[PDB]
């Protein structure tokens, strides 16, 4: 399949050159996995998630995504126009406030909580858990995505935004995970990015177009739009069969493109997401 | 410490 006028970070994912246009990925696009967006919520009523996205828990008072982040996040895995994998399902487990905060025991309660309860989900593809979300660096916290992640979930973790080497923040630094790292669409590494040898890979997280509360849409950027990608794409590989849940990332790692991306620090890799979707 | 990031 195609997407035309795709988002450019569909259409980057797919393309092993920046410029392009459309998104080109398998049709079973992501069905059969699932994901965990384990952030603010999730506008599970977007038409543009058509019905496959529901809240599972919160840790709040209401279930209801009041910020954004989540639909945006959730968005890009998988709504129809704005994601990687069109027909993931996807779960929400709301472990950050409106404003997007978290403590970090709710969210290490979220990730304790959707590694007991993907045990009662149909998720026959794989269980991808997408974090786009983080804090200083703590061994409690990467305890929590390392619990999750050999539990048998696909953690992906946003490198964080800080411009600095990932190792200072938490789940980005729990090795064990896959900490995601942005592009912008010249194919450099996105301003803002995080990198650092824990690094695994990037994403497109400069301007990233997509599902909104509201019902609407928008563009922001992130390691947190990126990480939605990878998380994505993991689901979208999962149910392609080609890796697991313990090794999406190393995987999603060696058949990314290399060297393309510029701006990268020596120790950091030069490695950008891609499906590798030959039609 | 939180988004990691948007507008909201």
């Amino acid at each position: 399949a195609a997407q035309t006028n795709a988002p450019w970070g569909l259409a980057r994912i797919s393309s092993t050159s920046p410029g392009t246009s459309t998104y080109y990925y398998d049709e079973s696009a992501g069905q059969g996995s699932c994901v965990y967006v384990i952030d603010t919520g999730i506008e599970a009523s977007h038409p543009e998630f058509e019905g496959r996205a529901q809240m599972v828990k919160t840790y709040y008072y209401s279930s209801r995504d009041g910020n954004g982040h989540g639909t945006h996040c959730a968005g890009t895995v998988g709504s129809r126009t704005y994601g990687v994998v069109k027909k993931t399902q996807l779960f929400g487990v709301k472990v950050l406030d409106d404003n997007g905060s978290g403590q970090y025991s709710t969210i290490i309660a979220g990730m304790d909580f959707v590694a007991s309860d993907k045990n009662n989900r149909n998720c026959p593809k794989g269980v991808v858990a997408s974090l786009s979300l983080g804090g200083g660096y703590s061994s409690s916290v990467n305890s929590a995505a390392a619990r999750l992640q050999s539990s048998g979930v696909m953690v992906a973790v946003a490198a964080g935004n800080n411009n600095a080497d990932a190792r200072n923040y938490s789940p980005a630094s729990e090795p064990s995970v896959c900490t995601v790292g942005a592009s912008d669409r010249y194919d450099r590494r996105s301003s803002f990015s995080n990198y650092g040898s824990v690094l695994d890979i990037f994403g497109p997280g400069t301007s990233i177009l997509s599902t909104w509360i509201g019902g609407s849409t928008r563009s922001i950027s992130g390691t947190s739009m990126a990480t939605p990608h990878v998380a994505g794409l993991a689901a979208y590989l999962m149910t392609l069969g080609k890796t697991t849940a313990a090794s999406a990332c190393r995987y999603i790692a060696d058949t990314a493109n290399k060297g393309d991306l510029s701006n990268i620090p020596f120790g950091t890799v030069n490695l950008l997401a891609y499906n590798n979707y030959q039609a | 410490p939180a988004p990691f990031a948007a507008a909201a």
